[PDB]
RNA sequence: AUGUGGAUUAAUUCGAUGCAACGCGAAGAACCUUACCUGGGUUUGACAUGCACAGGACGCCGGCAGAGAUGUCGGUUCCCUUGU
RNA sequence: CUCAUGUUGCCAGCACGUUAUGGUGGGGACUCGUGAGAGACUGCCGGGGUCAACUCGGAGGAAGGUGGGGAUGACGUCAAGUCAUCAUGCCCCUUAUGUCCAGGGCUUCACACAUGCUACAAUGGCCGGUACAAAGGGCUGCGAUGCCGUGAGGUGGAGCGAAUCCUUUCAAAGCCGGUCUCAGUUCGGAUCGGGGUCUGCAACUCGACCCCGUGAAGUCGGAGUCGCUAGUAAUCGCAGAUCAGCAACGCU
């Protein structure tokens, strides 16, 4: 992710359509999760860290 | 007939009936009809992960958003009751909505 | 993959979680501002190391909780390091916050410790058999752990070519959810590139 | 039967027989029906010429089909494709002009099945 | 089926008549699971057979079963460098089980434009003698005794 | 009070009982126009001539969860279970019918990687 | 209907190819996502840190010229204190 | 199964409702909701078993012998994939291989392979009537009743950060009646013409959806090849999610 893009995607849009997650710790253009704010590995990593309030295994 | 709602609001089963422990001792002791924590349905989210970068979808990791919740529906609100349970201090574990 | 992370499979039952609160509008502003501040501690604080970390936040207050084997560098006696990271969080717009600093009770039976430690004397100098070794004894010298493994992948000595090697002493149950296991790792710092290590600490079992 | 050079058929549901006519789809049809006041479950064996009549009344005054579709069709697509339009260019390369899979899928468009 | 005998379900019966071979009849009757539909189409085609002959029928139903009901199947097994034919006697679970699946699977494709007379046409025809099932069971007793010999493997 | 009730593939009904006439009441609606499938009503009438004390008992029915297959054999173990519940002295021949032992096979877990159930996708090895 | 080889185009970005790639990244391409092209510039910089040389401005709201980014002109102007 | 336990959720049993229904006063007698506990441990019997492990059969019980399904990847293999998540050693550009928009391309197209949907039709299509599920989302969002529109959709906008309010009283197949009598068909839906909406600064490449015209191919499929042993196979609907729209038949 260049810095570039992401100071782009960061700064405030001429119309509001150029809106976009972009995982903010990596930046990602897909694979991110709005609720989460994060990416997809990244919220992966954090979970396997157990700072995330309410992520646990599924199984039944 | 005035009624005041209580909502419990957060995930872990231990500290939510903590909650209604310490919420119920403060109602027997100031004297007001109190019901109990009255259980509510769990909601359950479920949010699904592969578990590898670049393709593998096959496999995936699995999550849940546990959120318990309880009523507790205290008759006769007795004034210092109110001031009792708004300077009760609880665990950040639980959320508390009085309503 | 191999291994998913003994941590993150026991945070139900035998494990703790190391953040509590729930809140959904502004949960994204909630993860934002944890690792923001997270990244950032980890890039000042190196010389101390910082064991665990923990957010108990409540409305517009947040504290955090840290675990350090020794706080002398954590905290000045007149406050340095205190005031200064209390500037970080007033800028980083922390609201109402407070830090709690908690010493290790047994500094060598702590994953992260035991790791950083060992990879920074690898970094320095020292070879990886001498310092695993080192390592592996001063671990169950405690008889609080029985079984712990370590593990450290890559280009040992700087070949081009990484290897596969560990020394395990013990009884990990991996597999056994019961059992009190204690994961850690770090990437190392080398001229010749990156390594990767992982530790696996077994502490008796929770039985109820 | 007979209706607008285009022969009606002889035992069929009313509303499929419309349809026959080329400018009449079935929910025209059943319009249609619904507005003249004939039921669409007869047979052609109850067909009076004064009904034919009506129906080619009201199909001839609020209603164009067949000749006069051929011409109107024929004259927008050979306008559009002298403008030089993308849809004229789609036209004259013989590929679909809505831009569906015409890697794989177009078929239709390409012609049945030829190998190279 | 390496361990031993896997346990067989124990399938209701049909109330109005009281047999579990018309329930078969419906189980395989059933297209995409639409049990009400299937029992709809059987209650059709025997009600036309019914009508259309003047017998009982739960007899008229026994006697195609026996008439249609085989006594032996062929078996195939490849032994020095070739694949061979070779017949074992079966049971009358068996003996039913193609029965009724063959009625069902060929009255599946006869042409006059309606399936629930097509089953009834067919049981009449299996009664009579005339049925599709009947050939088949014909053809296959063709193939089956054609070759008692390779009954010497017993395999 | 006699109360009870069914579970299985998500279809649960509460039954409730009365010696009284063997009317069917169904959410308001009798039995003969509350799905009217003749296996249906086989299924929900067993129970009844199994004991073989017809047009003896009276039935409410609240139904909820899964479809007419599943509302019907909910109610069929309901009152295959209240018949033991009120009367226990018909217990060896009702096991021995097995209506006692509600049928506990359901909805499996759905696993990715898996269409559904546990088909698979087609597979090519070209 | 979309993925994949392949050919054509100034671009047809790139990664992935049997079991274990192929409605796989891509869980949404009119501008962004966009890493590719013909097409106007631009440059210690769009984007931060620190050393020097001049600044109280930076920073805020509008009109004209343009196909837009381009630049010019109008409105307000630093918080500390003599070191910054 | 026992206990605790009645509101937004239920009604045994009393009253008002009087057409709109537990709708309203009332009540845990049950599910319902989620906490604690119990229960399957060959527990007991016979046969055999080396009197040992264990098997088969029988009573009990809900299940009997890992009751069912998930999570859980042992040492290692493939220098297997991923410097385009991230970070990382070396080299390479720096007045450029950096920077912004002077728009367009990422789908284009004579052809095959990979996995699905639509069907090829009567156990069905179409037309009218008619009952049943779970789970889940909702703030610069979900969106009531109402009016205008065939229908996308517009006006206006209650209730909801939320068992409440919107996702229709969340349905489809299911059941009743009428048409179709085996047709390239009332099946069948693409392709193409003309008229609109929505998101958005602007829909030509290069969106989605609606209406009208369009009527092609196509008859269970060639060798060989996939999956499937209990709610499994098959068929139907629904929702989470990336999103502003939308190629959403995809994944879950
Ligand atoms: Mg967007
Ligand atoms: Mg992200
Ligand atoms: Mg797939
Ligand atoms: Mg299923
Ligand atoms: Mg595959
Ligand atoms: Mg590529
Ligand atoms: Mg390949
Ligand atoms: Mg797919
Ligand atoms: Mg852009
Ligand atoms: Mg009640
Ligand atoms: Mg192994
Ligand atoms: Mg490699
Ligand atoms: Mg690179
Ligand atoms: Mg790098
Ligand atoms: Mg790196
Ligand atoms: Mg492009
Ligand atoms: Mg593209
Ligand atoms: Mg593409
Ligand atoms: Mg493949
Ligand atoms: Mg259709
Ligand atoms: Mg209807
Ligand atoms: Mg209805
Ligand atoms: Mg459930
Ligand atoms: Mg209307
Ligand atoms: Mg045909
Ligand atoms: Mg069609
Ligand atoms: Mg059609
Ligand atoms: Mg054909
Ligand atoms: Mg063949
Ligand atoms: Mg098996
Ligand atoms: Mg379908
Ligand atoms: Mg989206
Ligand atoms: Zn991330």
């Amino acid at each position: 992710a260049k810095k570039a893009l992401v100071h782009k995607a960061n700064k405030k849009p001429k119309f509001a359509v150029r809106a976009y997650t972009r995982c903010n710790k990596c930046g990602r253009p897909h694979s991110v999760y709005r609720k989460f704010g994060l990416c997809r590995i990244c919220l992966r990593e954090m979970a396997h860290a157990g700072e995330l309030p309410g992520v646990q295994k599924s199984s039944w | 007939g005035q009624k005041i709602r209580i909502r419990l609001k957060a995930y872990d089963h231990e500290a939510i009936d903590a909650s209604a422990r310490k919420i119920v001792e403060t109602v027997t002791r100031t004297g007001a009809s109190v019901v109990g924590p009255v259980p509510l349905p769990t909601e359950k989210n479920v949010y699904c992960v592969i578990r590898s970068p670049h393709k593998y979808k096959d496999s995936r990791e699995h999550f849940e958003m546990r959120t318990h919740k309880r009523l507790i529906d205290i008759l006769d609100p007795t004034p210092k009751t109110v001031d009792a349970l708004m300077r009760i201090d609880l665990p950040a574990s639980v959320d508390v909505n009085i309503q | 993959g191999q291994k998913i992370n003994p941590h993150g499979f026991r945070l139900g039952i035998t494990t703790e979680w190391k953040s509590r609160w729930y809140a959904d509008k502004q949960y994204k502003d909630y993860v934002k501002e944890d690792v923001a501040i997270r990244k950032l501690l980890a890039t000042g604080l190196e010389r101390a190391g910082i064991a665990d970390v923990e957010i108990e936040r409540t409305r517009d207050r947040v504290r955090v909780d840290i675990h350090t084997a020794r706080p002398g560098i954590v905290i000045g006696r007149r406050g340095t390091e205190a005031d200064r990271i209390r500037a970080d969080l007033e800028k980083l717009t922390g609201k109402q916050v407070q830090l709690n600093i908690l010493e290790v009770k047994n500094p060598e039976s702590q994953a992260q410790l035991v790791a950083q430690g060992v990879a920074e004397q690898l970094s320095n100098r020292v070879a990886f058999r001498r310092a695993m070794r080192k390592a592996i004894q001063s671990a169950m010298r405690q008889p609080n752990v029985k079984g712990i493994r370590v593990q450290c992948s890559g280009r040992l000595g700087g070949a081009e070519m990484s290897r596969s090697e560990f020394y395990r002493e013990g009884r990990v149950p991996l597999h056994t959810l019961r059992a009190d296991i204690d994961y850690g790792l770090y990437e190392a710092k080398t001229t010749f590139g990156r390594i990767g290590v992982k530790v696996w600490i077994y502490k008796g079992d929770i039985v109820g | 039967a007979r209706l607008v050079g285009v022969d009606l058929p002889r035992d069929k549901r009313m509303e499929i027989a419309l349809t026959y006519i080329y400018g009449i789809g079935r929910t025209r049809s059943n319009e249609i029906l619904a507005a003249t006041g004939i039921d669409k479950n007869m047979r052609t064996k109850d067909l009076t010429d004064d009904q034919v009549t009506v129906l080619r009344d009201y199909i001839e005054g609020n209603l164009k089909v067949e000749g006069d579709l051929r011409r109107e069709v024929q004259a927008d697509i050979r306008r559009k494709i002298e403008i030089g339009c993308y849809q004229g260019l789609r036209h004259r390369r013989g590929l679909p002009v809505r831009g569906q899979r015409t890697k794989t899928n177009a078929r239709t468009r390409k012609g049945p099945k030829r190998t190279i | 089926p390496r361990k031993g005998p896997a346990p067989k379900r124990p399938l209701v019966n049909d109330p109005v008549y009281g047999s579990q071979l018309v329930t078969q009849l419906v189980n395989k009757v059933l297209l995409e699971g639409k049990k009400s539909l299937a029992e709809r189409i059987v209650y059709g085609a025997l009600e036309q057979a019914r009508e259309k002959t003047g017998t009982d029928p739960v007899v008229t139903l026994k006697r195609a079963l026996d008439n249609v009901k085989p006594a032996l199947e062929v078996r195939s097994r490849r032994v020095g460098g070739a694949t061979y034919q070779v017949p074992v006697e079966v049971r009358p679970d068996r003996s039913t089980t193609l029965a009724l699946r063959w009625l069902v699977n060929f009255s599946r494709q006869r042409r006059e434009k309606t399936m629930v007379e097509r089953l009834a046409n067919e049981i009449l025809d299996a009664s009579n003698g005339l049925g599709a099932s009947v050939k088949r069971r014909e053809d296959t007793h063709k193939m089956a005794e054609a070759n008692r010999a390779f009954a010497h493997y017993r395999w | 009070p006699i109360q009870t009730v069914g579970r299985r593939k998500e279809a649960v009904v509460r039954v409730r009982l009365v010696p009284g006439t063997g009317q069917f009441n169904l959410d308001g609606r009798t039995l003969e126009n509350y799905f009217p499938n003749k296996v249906h009503q086989q299924l929900i009438k067993a129970p009844l001539v199994t004991v073989d004390r017809v047009d003896q008992f009276d039935i409410y029915a609240h139904l909820d969860g899964g479809g007419p297959s599943g509302q019907a054999g909910a109610l069929r173990l309901a009152i295959a279970r209240a018949l033991i519940l009120v009367q226990p002295e018909d217990r060896p021949a009702l096991k021995k019918a097995g209506f006692l032992t509600r049928d506990p096979r359901a909805i499996e877990r759905k696993k990715y990687g898996l269409k559904k159930a546990r088909k698979a996708p087609q597979y090519s090895k070209r």
